[PDB]
RNA sequence: UGUUAAUAUCAUAAUCAAAAUUUAUUAUUUAUAUUAAAUAUGUAUGUGUAGAUAAAAUAAGAAAUUA
């Protein structure tokens, strides 16, 4: 009885993002991802003469050496 | 297949005598019938034994039929031959089931329990990760890790 | 109920023979504890061999492909660091995240005692002949 | 309906059961329900054993 | 309803490995958890063997905690919702009444007068419908509005 | 510390002689048992170890079956069917007077172990190599199964006239 | 998941509302409830048998 | 009883081939008068002849037509009624007929564009909805056979459990920020190519790299089939990068081609509309630790739950939502499904008994689903069998398992007649399709049947008089 | 050097599961790909309601404390460092009665007693 | 079957913690994951393996030679 700042909140079982909105999660940044696809593909076509297997570690996966 | 430690050797007579507890385990008769209906084989033996044990379970809570006081005694070895035909039926069926599983395991490329012979891959029994560094039946030292049985493509 | 017989007298000087006996017993424990901690911590810091079993999927796949290529291309440094011990191995597997729950449900791991032999053993007599004087609860080589 | 079929042999089962016209509510019977319903119901029943205001104004 | 084995088995004589008999603490009981109560070999009773892997009540308590772990696994797996503390003003109307707490009143009905006695303790709301509430004033809706399925629409489901 | 290089009385104590034999009373020797399995007699060792098929294996088998069935392959199928036609023919009615011999009474105590020991040691020797009570061999006719792997329907381009 | 227990004031939201940890604090004040803080979030086990 | 004077009819189809030994199915299928059997193996009918008057009846597929039209295999449990001797028999359900007519409009979709839009409600294809216990994946297999008998390029995903729940997952090589499905897609290329070799030999590349890294002497891919052949006919672990390349550029091809009708049939899009059993690998797996004592690292010490990968994070689903969500492709038709192959959960759960678990190969998912809120597809409701389809399907089971001998055979005087075996099956299933398929099997242990002992008493009571 | 050795030093308050030390931004999959995979991703994290997410539900937990939620995969409990109850089994009220078999009672009151 | 109600005429032996096995009259946990709360058993891998021995017809499912 002093104001809404004390009205106790409700607990809503807010569902996680459904599939209709999970489907856009593959096309998010599709333009930049496909561009870096077209470039990484050229580095990969290069690399296939260097090693037996071309992992994404040498493409877009990155780690600090030490 | 998880259970790969050692197992206990029981004869068919006592494996069958467990009656409707495990021998006529209905959910095990079923799950071995599923191996047959997968492989595409007629289930003549398991169905014969299922018929026999359905009879025996239906007529377990009941009393035997009365004997007559015959010095000549024929009922005795006649019911004896009856029982021991039922028993032989079930011995054949025991062997059929065991064979089909130890062959299907070589087909699924799954490893059988310890010293469970699978003539689909190895003429002797599967020995590996055993409580003894000697062969349980050949007294041959085991390799580390467990011996390998099937191909490596899965 | 027969009247329980009194325990006879302990004897002469035995109170002090037990003194010296226990004395050199804890004396011997000194070295036993020393050597046992030596053996246990070398057991701890030693890079162990495989905890899994190669008799089940996904660890029955070839040593070139599938979860094995993931093992070489994400965790190959971590396992050699943490000494292949089955506990940290399975936890790095739980945190690799790209196998799901399988690091229990589908993966088959060696028993606790087949798991704790050092890297690259080829006998079955190793676990059954490990030293029995190092009171490591079997936590020694 | 089974309550209507005269299973009797000699005497005529007339009158028939007055239930011979009950509806069918999958929402009433058969008893189907979900498990959190079952649990919350029973544990709430259990915990509210004491919360009795024995002095109402009935 | 669960065809799992909840109870640890009575500590009795040694169950062998034959038909109908496993090790009392083999690798298959509780998904391999009997490793934490198993000891190996024909234990010397006097000198070896852990005194708490011989009793029945403590081993059964361990097993009970493990069963509870399992119930918790499956229960928290069963969530596609999260509890978002919406103020009173914005929550959709079914959450605007006096909802007694858990285990306080009968698990309350959503609304009787509107033909839905659905568990409001078990009513789940989607972000793409509560969008006007939470992040209404955050620019472009991070999710799209929901595409509906029309059941009056004359499609292959209506035999045309 | 400075662990003494001579031990006075503790190390001198009587040596508790290690347990000689194994098993009950640590006296059960190291010699063959009733439990030994045989790899020379039958595709199923006798006495067999208990196996247990699971639904995991039923599904793995069903999937293997889809693959070997859609790869045109029928050879392991006809192998299955032949190893089935080997052991699944009806065994003859036993001759009247032929019965599994129970262990004869009035030698051992009722609760003894030798009673079941003889039963297991005879049920071992009665191998599939000793199953003379069922029809097996080139002397058996099978009026219920198919005679040649050509009558199987996967080779159904053979019976056409 | 490894989630940081966050709690935003009743002032940051563009609708104020009494937040549940503050209500927890008011209750552990009224009925002198000890708030054990090492209480991990992954251990909300209930006694099924009970 | 007319066993010697019964002759075998000739061989023309696989169902003509799977006739059991007359002694086995002798009393099962009564031979009546030239004396011939009462029950018969159903005719291998083509869908182009299958029409309104095959409904609620059983047709089939021969081993040949099946090996022709299902090289990746079938869906979830679809080889359960197909042991070698069994003729693989499909029912012509009243919704499977609607799907066949939809495909009958497909191979001329261009003339029927507005036709199918009226038929799709602008929703991209149909998702088959219904509980666990229906004919979903088998329905999709019927649809696949339909289309491939119409010469349509059919991307048939046999299980979404394989795509979101493999034995492993990986970063997609040429798809930064994303992932691809290495082994499930390894099989996908191999079996989509070895399936549609017909269309993909004449197929020509539109938006693809003609500078593909090809092993020496191996021929550069110029067809769409050559792409996949180079894609899976390779040594590992090069196959994983080749396969992500193949998924991305094959999807670019399939989303670029505008003319040839394309069928895409996905079993269990509810396992595509959400997160995969893979999660993201630890950041401390992305930094090459230096030492253990003092690094502030708790991955070797304790596990934790890194957030879960939505299926939209794989490249195959990437192109698949790229086909669904991206319009202007009214050539592609998405007949996806809803699988309910998870383990159960009913308030409690102990530790499921290893040997006794019919859901071990179920996915530890438990999670809900909603056909409407979780799909762009239109729901086609395949509810449970009526006793109608139950009865037809079951007559097929209970009598062709005889005519191939797979069932009771010369022991037929022990399990009841059809009108009581079916009463028992339909009770124990509640007309449920799966309950029926498995209580036609659990029939072995039906330990409370008296039809045969009451009939034996009638015979050993009357055959006196 | 207390934290260098995780299992030696357990306060009579210390409790399990012992939470791990946190990395930078392990929060969700959007922030995960933003910092860890695709450093140039468009979205900072999953767009968050400005309100309160009681993820840890219904357990009210101390804010500012990095906590886990009750796990999902049945593996992590097998593969945690959680012990089993080895010594005696106490409850602060039941411990008056000292065992089940010797269950004590002050007065012979009914077990279904409805206290006023 | 130890502690119990009428025989007298050697001596204080009685748990409040931390304890010393010779006492027939006892069902131990068996190889994916092994020490966190009054502390809580470190020994015995071995062909289920001498001799003699244990229990049971009771919600489990047993079948035939009376004094
Ligand atoms: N031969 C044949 N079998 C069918 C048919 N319909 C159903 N079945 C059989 O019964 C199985 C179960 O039906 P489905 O709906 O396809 O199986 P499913 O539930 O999708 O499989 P999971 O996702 O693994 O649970 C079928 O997969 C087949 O084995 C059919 O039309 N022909
Ligand atoms: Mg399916």
């Amino acid at each position: 009885q002093l104001g809404e700042e004390y009205w106790p909140s409700v607990e809503m079982k807010v569902r996680k993002p459904s599939g209709q909105s999970k489907a856009h999660y593959s096309l998010i940044d599709y333009d930049r991802i496909e561009k870096k696809s077209r470039e990484l593909y050229e580095k990969y076509r290069d690399a296939k003469k260097k090693s037996l297997f071309v992992t994404p570690m040498d493409l877009w996966l990155e780690v600090k050496g030490m | 297949n998880t259970f790969l430690t050692k197992s206990v050797a029981t004869p068919p007579i006592s494996v069958i005598r467990t009656g409707p507890k495990w021998w006529a385990d209905p959910e095990r008769m079923v799950r071995q019938k599923l191996m047959y209906f997968t492989l595409g084989v007629d289930q003549l033996p398991l169905r014969r034994t299922a018929v026999i044990q359905k009879d025996l379970h239906r007529f377990h809570m009941c009393k035997p039929p009365p004997r007559i006081g015959d010095t000549t005694g024929y009922k005795r070895s006649r019911a004896a031959q009856l029982t021991t035909w039922y028993r032989r039926i079930q011995y054949q069926e025991y062997h059929l089931q065991h064979l089909f599983t130890r062959h299907v395991w070589g087909l699924v490329r799954a490893y059988p329990g310890n010293t469970t012979k699978i003539q689909g891959k190895a003429d002797d029994g599967y020995v590996g990760y055993d409580s003894v560094p000697y062969h349980r039946y050949n007294r041959t030292p085991l390799p580390f890790p467990a011996r390998e049985i099937y191909g490596r493509r899965e | 109920w027969a009247k329980p017989k009194k325990r006879p007298k302990v004897g002469q000087g035995f109170h002090e023979k037990a003194q010296k006996w226990r004395d050199e017993f804890l004396l011997d424990r000194h070295r036993i504890l020393a050597d046992s901690l030596r053996a246990y911590v070398e057991f701890s810091a030693s890079k162990r061999t495989e905890p899994w079993d190669t008799r089940f999927r996904p660890f029955d796949r070839v040593e070139k492909d599938g979860v094995y290529v993931l093992m070489r291309h994400l965790m190959e440094d971590k396992f050699q660091l943490c000494n292949y011990h089955h506990r940290p191995v399975k936890r790095l597997f739980c945190n690799v995240g790209l196998l799901g729950p399988q690091v229990t449900t589908k993966a088959r791991w060696k028993p606790y005692r087949y798991a704790t032999n050092p890297a690259n053993t080829s006998k079955a007599e190793r676990i059954f002949q490990k030293d029995k004087t190092l009171y490591t609860h079997g936590h020694n080589d | 309906s089974p309550m209507q079929v005269q299973r009797d042999v000699g005497r005529s089962e007339t009158p028939l059961p007055c239930a011979g016209n009950i509806p069918v509510d999958r929402s009433q019977f058969p008893f189907c329900w979900k498990t959190e319903d079952w649990y919350e119901y029973e544990v709430a029943k259990v915990r509210n054993k004491r919360f009795v205001f024995e002095n109402t104004e009935e | 309803i669960s065809t799992g084995v909840f109870d640890h088995l009575p500590f009795q004589h040694r169950r062998q490995h034959a038909f109908n008999t496993l090790p009392l603490h083999d690798a298959n009981h509780f998904g391999g958890r009997t490793a934490y109560l198993r000891e190996i070999g024909p234990v010397n009773i006097k000198k070896s063997g852990r005194r708490f892997k011989k009793d029945l009540r403590t081993v059964q308590f361990n097993v009970d905690i493990w069963c509870a772990q399992q119930t918790l696994r499956k229960r928290w797996k069963q969530r596609d919702w999260e509890v978002i503390e919406v103020p009173f003003r914005l929550a959709p109307a079914e959450q605007q009444r006096v909802i007694p707490e858990m285990y306080t009143d009968v698990p309350p009905m959503t609304d009787p007068e509107r033909h839905d006695f659905s568990n409001i303790r078990n009513k789940v709301y989607d972000r793409e419908e509560l969008q006007g509430v939470l992040f209404g004033a955050s620019g472009p809706l991070p999710y799209p509005p929901l595409q509906r399925i029309d059941r009056q629409a004359m499609t292959l489901d209506k035999f045309l | 510390t400075a662990t003494p290089e001579r031990f006075s009385i503790l190390g001198t104590t009587h040596p508790k002689p290690k347990r000689t034999g194994f098993g009950r009373n640590n006296k059960m020797r190291s010699k063959p048992s009733d439990n030994v399995a045989w790899y020379d007699k039958g595709p199923v060792e006798w006495l067999p170890r208990p196996v247990r098929l699971t639904y995991d294996h039923l599904d793995q088998l069903r999937d293997w079956m889809m693959r070997e069935t859609l790869d045109g392959k029928t050879e392991e199928f006809n192998r299955i069917r032949d190893m089935h036609r080997e052991w699944s023919q009806h065994p003859l009615m036993p001759v009247l007077g032929d019965v599994e011999p129970k262990f004869p009474l009035n030698l051992f105590k009722q609760n003894h172990r030798a009673k079941r020991r003889f039963l297991v040691r005879w049920h071992k020797a009665n191998t599939p190599a000793n199953w003379l009570w069922m029809p097996r061999g080139p002397t058996v006719v099978t009026p219920l199964h198919h005679t040649n792997p050509s009558q199987y329907p996967e080779s159904w381009r053979q019976m056409v006239r | 998941g490894v989630h940081r227990v966050g709690y935003t004031h009743p002032s940051t939201l563009p609708v104020p509302c009494a937040q549940r940890w503050d209500l927890r604090l008011a209750r552990a004040r009224i009925f002198q409830e000890y708030i054990e803080e090492k209480a991990p979030g992954a251990w909300q086990l209930e006694d099924e048998r009970s | 009883s007319l066993a010697s004077l019964y002759v075998r009819p000739p061989v023309t189809c696989y169902t003509d081939a799977c006739e059991a030994p007359v002694a086995m199915w002798n009393g099962a299928i009564p031979l009546k008068e030239y004396v011939t059997k009462l029950y018969s193996h159903p005719l291998e009918a083509s869908p182009t002849r299958l029409s309104f008057n095959d409904i609620n009846s059983m047709y089939c597929v021969g081993n040949d037509e099946l090996m022709q039209f299902f090289p990746e295999g079938l869906g979830g449990k679809v080889m359960q009624l197909m042991p070698p001797g069994h003729p693989r028999g499909f029912l012509y359900r009243k919704e499977a007929h609607l799907l066949n007519l939809f495909i009958d409009k497909i191979q001329h979709w261009q003339a029927k564009r507005n036709v199918l839009s009226s038929l799709t409600n602008n929703r991209p294809g149909f998702i088959i909805d219904g509980p666990k216990g229906c004919g979903k994946s088998a329905l999709m297999c019927q649809v696949v056979h339909y289309a491939r008998s119409r010469n349509l390029l059919t991307l048939y995903v046999p299980n979404a459990k394989e795509w979101t729940h493999g034995e492993w997952c990986w970063p997609s090589t040429i798809l930064p920020g994303f992932f691809d499905a290495p082994d499930a897609a390894r099989f996908f290329l191999r079996y989509f190519a070895k399936a549609n070799r017909s269309t993909l030999l004449s197929w020509r590349l539109k938006c693809t790299p003609n500078d593909l890294p090809v092993e020496q002497g191996e021929r550069q891919p110029q067809n769409l089939y050559e792409l996949c052949e180079w894609g899976h006919q390779v040594v590992a672990p090069a196959s994983i990068d080749r396969q992500s390349v193949c998924v991305k550029f094959l999807m670019d091809e399939l989303s670029a081609e505008k003319k040839l009708p394309i069928v895409i049939v996905v079993d269990g899009w509810n396992l595509f509309s959400h997160d995969t059993h893979f999660r993201y690998p630890h950041p401390d797996f992305l930094r090459t630790l230096a030492s253990l004592n003092d690094d502030s690292t708790d991955i070797d010490l304790y596990p934790q739950e890194l957030p879960r990968i939505p299926a939209s994070r794989l490249g195959f689903v990437r192109g698949l939502n790229k086909m669904i969500l991206s319009k202007d492709e009214p050539n592609k038709f998405f007949f996806t499904c809803t699988t309910r192959d998870f383990k159960p959960f009913d308030g409690i759960s102990g530790f499921p008994d290893v040997e006794t678990d019919r859901f071990t190969n179920s996915l530890d998912e438990y999670a809900p689903y909603d056909a409407e809120k979780d799909s762009l597809f239109h729901p086609i409701q395949l509810g449970n069998f009526d006793e109608y389809e139950f009865r037809a399907f079951t007559r097929f089971l209970v009598n062709s398992g005889e005519l191939a001998g797979l069932g009771w055979g010369p022991l037929w005087h022990f399990s009841s007649d059809f009108e009581r075996k079916l009463y028992k099956i339909g009770f124990l299933s509640n007309r449920n399709p799966q309950g029926v398929i498995d209580h036609y099997h659990q029939e072995l242990v039906w330990r409370y049947e008296y039809q045969r002992t009451r009939q034996k008493q009638y015979l050993l009571h009357r055959n006196m008089e | 050097n207390a934290s260098k050795f995780p299992h030696e030093y357990h306060t009579p308050t210390s409790r399990f599961p012992t939470t791990p030390k946190e990395k930078e931004s392990e929060s969700d999959w959007m922030a995960y790909t933003a910092r860890y995979l695709d450093k140039q991703f468009t979205h900072p994290t999953e767009p968050t309601p400005i309100y309160n997410v009681n993820k840890l539900w219904p357990m009210q937990q101390v804010p500012g404390k990095i906590d886990q939620t009750p796990f999902e995969e049945d593996q992590t409990w097998l593969l945690n460092p959680i012990p089993v109850q080895q010594l005696e089994q106490h409850h602060p009220e039941k411990d008056l009665q000292d065992l089940p078999f010797v269950n004590h009672e002050q007065f012979p009151r009914s077990l279904e007693w409805t206290a006023p």
